[PDB]
C-alpha cells in the first residue's frame, strides 16, 4: 500500500513525470545535467553546483550541459540519481519517494543492466513501495484507446517499431536503430559547420536542438528538392544573430531515412516499420498497416508523416490500405499511456513489491518484467 | 545615497543621466491515411 | 529538551505605521510611499544599525552545533 | 589580531583607502612622490624630502613629481612603500600595520611579480595580519547591487572589461588595453605644444591633469566637429595666465575610442568592451548588454554615455537593449565594494595568513586570486 | 593544354606553391599581408604599400599585420586574391595563371562557400584551365609512398585527422578541431602578458611565433610540471634584449591537449586521433593505431610525440600495437605528394576543367571534389 503510482516517463533527452490518474504529464524538462563551467568569485552568486530543470535552463550560459542517458542508455547513474531526485524535489513533486510506487518507461532491447541497476536505484536509494519497468510502445497504444497495431516511436536517443496484439507485445519484431532526435542535432551540427556557421559549445549543442525544432522540415522528394535553391529563410538566435540556414534544413531531419549519410549500415524509419510487419505473422499485416500509431518528439517534423507514408507505399505490397495515425500528444503519449496503466485495480498485481525485490532480487524483476 | 558624503569628495558628478539606455520597442494533423484498392 | 531559543527580528516601527497605512486601503507597501523620508540618512543609518542586529541574531542560530 | 580591515584602491592615478564599513573613503590623495627641485637655504623651511598627497599639492610648484605606479605595474618600490607608509601614517590612518587586515586591490591580467611584491612589501614591512588581493571589477558591482554585469572601468592608467554573470566571473572575456588617463592627459600635453602651449615639468603636468578634468568633452560624433573647427573657449591657469583650447578639448579624449592617434594599433574602449561581450558565451549576450558597469575616473567625461552608447549600439546586433548603468560614484565604485567585502566574514576565509604566506609564499597568493 | 601543373598547398600560416615535379616547394612564404602603419614622406622609398612575401618579412615592425585565412576558411578574399597573384608575381614563379592547370589544398569539413568562392577566384580572376581541390591527408599519404594509415596534422590554423585504409577515405570518420599553432601562439602571448613581456602589437606577434617555434617544449608529465618551479631560461629578442620566459614556454604548448585553459569544451589532439580511430569500424582498429603518419607544423615541438604516445596508450585499449611514423620534412609533406599527384597521369581526370565551370559552376567542383 502507498499513496499513489508517479509515472516517470523517461528519455534520453526530456524526462516527464507526474502522478498517475493525471490528465497530462505537469512535470517535464529536458534530462541533461548542467554545471558550471566559470570561476566563482562574487559572492552571492548562484549558490550550488549542480543545476537541473528550469534554473538550469535559464542560466544556461554558465553550464556546461551534459547528458546522462543516450540510446535510451544510462551512462551515468550519479547523475541520473541527482535527476530524478530532483524529480522528488521541491520543484516538481514535493513528495517523498517512500509511498508512492512507480511506473518507469523504458525502451526495448535495452541491456539487462539498466532494469537491474535502475531497479538498485529506485528499491534502496529512493525505497519506493513498487517498482515497475515497461515497454514504451505498450504506453502509446494505451494512450490512443485502440489495441492492435504497430507503434512507431522516435525519442531523442532510440527508434524502433513494436507490432502489438491486443497488449502482448510481440518481441520477435521489435526492430530498433538509434538514429533519434538528438543524433538528428547531431548531424544538423555538422551541416551547420559546413554552412560555415560554427556551434560546438555543450550550451550551444542546445541551440542546435532549438533550429532543429523550429526550423527544420521533411522535403517530400528527397532529391528533386535537393537540386534546388531555396528561399533561405533566417534564424535568430538567443544573441541576436542572424543564420540563414538554406539546404541544411531538409537534408538535416532526412537522416532518419537514411543513415548513409552519418555513415551507418542500418535502416530508415519506413524500413524499420517495413521489417517490424513483415517479421510477424502473414495473418496480421493487414491489421497492422491499418493501425500505425507515431509517437516521439521526432516524429514532429512538418511533412513527416507525408514523407512516411510515401516510402510505406513503396515498400508496402500494392493494393493494402496503410493507415498512419499522428494523435496531437506524441510527447505526452507514454506518459498518458503510463496514466491509464497506473491507475487500473490490476497495477497492484502488475507491479513488484518491495519485499519481493528484497526476496528474490533483479531476477524477481527479469521474471515479472511484464 | 549619502549626499553629503557625495559633498566630500569631489569626482561625484551631479546634473548628469546617470543609466544610458537605448529606446525601445513596444504540432501536426493526425489519421494521415491513403486507402489502397 | 535543549528547546533551542527563538529570536523575533524587531522592525522599524516607522515602517510598521506607513505598512498599516497602506493595510488600511487595499495596496501593497512600497518604497514610493516613504516619499521623502527615503533620503534621510538618519532613518537610513537606523535601519542599517537594525538589520546588522538582525544578522546577529540570526548568526546566533545558524552557527549553532551539538 | 584584526580590527575594522584596511580597504586600499591601490590605483596608479589615485589611491584611495579607508577601514572596513565605511560607507565613502575617507583618504583619497593622489599617488605620487613628490620631492623638491630647489635648495633650502633658508632655515625654518619645508621639512622633509618626500611630500605625499595634501602637501605635495599646495606646494606643488616646489616639486618634482614621480609616479611610482605606471599602467598597473609597480615602478619603484620604494615610493609605494613610502605612499602606503603615509597612508598608515598619522595624518592619515594613526593605525599600526599589525592591527588590521589589508584588502588591496589590483587591476586584472596583472604581472605575477606584482602579487608576489606587493605581498612581501605587506608582510615583510608591513607586519599586516591578514591580505587579500582581488579584483577591480568585482567590486565595482558589489557597490552597485548587481550581480551580473560588465564592468567597463577606465582608471588612470589601464582600463579593462570583466563580464561577470551571477557572480561568476568569466575569465577568458577579459579584455585590456593599456591606454587610459594617463595617455589622455599625455596627449593632451602634446595638443598643447601643437596649439603653442608647451608643458614639460613634472609638476606642471597636473596642470595639464586639470585642464582635462575642467575641460574636456567628448563629441558624439569625430567629424561633425573636426572640420567646424570651433570656438576657442577660454581656460585660466593658476597663476592668471589664459589658454584657449578649441580642437583639443574634444580631439584628446577621443584617444580613447581610437588608439590610433597615439600610434599604436590595439581597439578603443568600445571595441574592448563589445569584444569582451562577444568572447562570452552565446546565451549571455543580451543580459550583458542590459548590464553595462562604468567606472573609473576617465568615464567622466562629458559626453561619454552618448558616445559608448552609440559605439556599442554600432558594434551590438540590431535591436539588443544595450543599458549602461552609470553611478555617481564611479571613482569610488571600486572602493565601496572593497567597504563592502571586508565588512563580510567570508572575507575571513578569502584571505591569507601570515604563517599562511611563511609556510607557502607566492604560490598561496596564487592560489587565492579569484 | 597541359603543361607542368601548379601545386599551391594554402596554409593559415605559412604558405607553399611551386610546380608539380620539384622534390622541394622553391617558393615558400607566409600567408599574411602587410601594409604600412607609419607615414611615409621621403619620396623613393617603399612602393605598392601593400607588402605580400620576404619584403613583409624583412621590413616587419615598418608594417602592420593581418592574416587572410584563419581556421582554414578564407576571411578577407581580396586579400587572398592578392596572395595568389604574388605566387603568380615576379618574385616566386613568374609564369602565366592561364597556361597551368592549379592543385589547390584545403583542411577537410571546411565551408561550402571557401570551396565556392576560391573556385570562383581561380577560375573568374586567374583564367587557369583546370582547378583540382582536394584535402590534405591524401597528400601526405601520396608523399610517403602509403596508402592507408591515420593522417593526423596540427597546421596553424586547422588540426585534424582524417583516416584512410588503402585508398577509402572514410568521411564520417574525421575529427577537426579550430585549436592550433596560431592559437597556441596567442595563448603563449596571453602568458606573456602574465609575466610581464607585454607583445601587442601585430607586427610584434610574430616574435611571439618565433619564442614558440624556437623556445617551447611540451612536457611529459602534466601536472608534475604544470604545478612545479621552472628554470627561468632566457631568450634574446630581436631588439637585442633578453626575455626570461620561464614557467609559460611548457604550460603554453599544453593548449593543444586540453583546450579546457583557454576556455573552450573540445578535445586534445590526442581525443582527436583516438576518436578518428574509433568511429571507424572494427576491423580497421588495428591498422589505424598501428598506421599513424604525423604531418603539420604544430607536430614539431619538444616532447610532442612522447606525450602523444602516452595520451594514446591511455586512451586506446591495452595490448594494441602503437605505431607513430613521420616524415623528415615535416613542413612540406602535403606539398610534395601534391606534386606527386599533380604530376601523375591521372590528374588530368581528377580536375575540373574550365569549360566544366562555365557549364555548372558551384555544383560541379562539390561533385568532383568527393
Ligand atoms: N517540434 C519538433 N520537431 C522535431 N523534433 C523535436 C520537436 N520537438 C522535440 N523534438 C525532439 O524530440 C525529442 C523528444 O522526444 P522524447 O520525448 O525525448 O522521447 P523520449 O522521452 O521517449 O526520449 C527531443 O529530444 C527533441 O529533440
Ligand atoms: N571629473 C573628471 N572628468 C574626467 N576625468 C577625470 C575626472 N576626474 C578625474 N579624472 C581622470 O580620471 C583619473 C581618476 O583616476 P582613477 O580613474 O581613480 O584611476 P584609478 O582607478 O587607477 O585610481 C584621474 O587621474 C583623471 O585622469
Ligand atoms: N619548431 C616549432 N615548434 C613549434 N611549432 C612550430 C615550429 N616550427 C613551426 N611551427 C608551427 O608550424 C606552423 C606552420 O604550419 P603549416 O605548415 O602552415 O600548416 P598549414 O600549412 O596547414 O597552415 C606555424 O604556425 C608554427 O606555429
Amino acid at each position: 500500500i502507498a499513496n499513489q503510482p508517479v509515472v516517470i516517463d523517461n528519455g534520453s533527452g526530456v524526462i516527464k513525470a507526474g502522478f498517475a490518474g493525471d490528465q497530462i504529464p505537469k512535470y517535464c524538462f529536458p534530462n541533461y545535467v548542467g554545471r558550471p563551467k566559470h570561476v566563482r568569485v562574487m559572492a552571492g552568486a548562484l549558490e550550488g553546483d549542480i543545476f537541473i530543470g528550469p534554473k538550469a535552463e535559464e542560466h544556461r550560459g554558465l553550464l556546461s550541459i551534459r547528458y546522462p542517458m543516450e540510446h535510451g542508455i544510462v551512462k551515468d547513474w550519479n547523475d541520473m540519481e541527482r535527476i530524478w531526485q530532483y524529480v522528488y524535489s521541491k520543484d516538481q513533486l514535493q513528495t517523498f519517494s517512500e509511498e508512492h510506487p512507480v511506473l518507469l518507461t523504458e525502451a526495448p532491447l535495452n541491456p539487462r543492466k539498466n532494469r537491474e541497476r535502475a531497479a538498485e536505484v529506485f528499491f534502496e536509494t529512493f525505497n519506493v513501495p513498487a517498482l515497475f519497468i515497461s515497454m514504451q510502445a505498450v504506453l502509446s497504444l494505451y494512450a490512443t484507446g485502440r489495441t492492435t497495431g504497430v507503434v512507431l516511436d522516435s525519442g531523442d536517443g532510440v527508434t524502433h517499431a513494436v507490432p502489438i496484439y491486443e497488449g502482448f507485445a510481440m518481441p520477435h519484431s521489435i526492430m530498433r536503430i538509434d538514429i533519434a532526435g538528438r543524433d538528428v542535432s547531431r548531424f544538423l551540427r555538422l551541416y551547420l559547420r559546413k554552412e560555415g556557421y560554427d556551434f560546438h559549445s555543450s550550451s550551444e549543442f542546445e541551440i542546435v536542438k532549438a533550429i532543429k525544432e523550429r526550423a527544420c522540415y521533411l522535403s517530400i522528394n528527397p532529391q528533386k528538392d535537393e537540386t534546388l535553391e531555396t528561399e533561405k529563410a533566417q534564424y535568430y538566435l538567443p544573441d541576436g544573430s542572424t543564420i540563414e540556414i538554406g539546404p541544411s534544413r531538409f537534408r538535416a531531419p532526412e537522416l532518419l531515412f537514411r543513415p548513409d549519410l552519418i555513415g551507418e549500415e542500418s535502416e530508415g524509419i519506413h524500413e524499420v516499420l517495413v521489417f517490424a510487419i513483415q517479421k510477424s505473422d502473414m495473418d496480421l499485416r493487414r491489421t497492422l498497416f491499418s493501425n500505425i500509431v507515431l509517437s516521439g518528439g521526432s516524429t514532429l517534423f512538418k511533412g513527416f508523416g507525408d514523407r512516411l507514408l510515401s516510402e510505406v507505399k513503396k515498400l508496402a505490397p500494392k493494393d493494402v490500405k496503410i493507415r498512419i495515425s499522428a494523435p496531437q500528444e506524441r510527447l505526452y503519449s507514454t506518459w498518458i499511456g503510463g496514466s491509464i496503466l497506473a491507475s487500473l485495480d490490476t497495477f497492484k498485481k502488475m507491479w513488484v513489491s518491495k519485499k519481493e525485490y528484497e526476496e528474490d532480487g533483479a531476477r524477481s524483476i527479469h521474471r515479472k518484467t511484464f | 545615497m549619502a549626499d553629503p558624503k557625495y559633498a566630500d569628495l569631489p569626482g561625484i558628478a551631479r546634473n548628469e543621466p546617470d543609466v544610458y539606455e537605448t529606446s525601445d520597442l513596444p504540432l501536426t494533423s493526425t489519421s494521415v491515411e491513403h486507402i489502397i484498392v | 529538551n535543549i528547546e533551542i531559543p527563538e529570536i523575533s527580528l524587531p522592525i522599524h516601527p516607522m515602517i510598521t505605521n506607513v505598512a498599516k497605512q497602506c493595510y488600511e486601503r487595499g495596496e501593497k507597501p512600497k518604497v514610493t510611499d516613504f516619499g521623502d523620508k527615503v533620503e534621510d540618512p538618519t532613518f537610513l543609518n537606523q535601519l542599517q544599525s537594525g538589520v546588522n542586529r538582525w544578522i546577529r541574531e540570526i548568526q546566533k542560530v545558524t552557527k549553532l552545533d551539538r
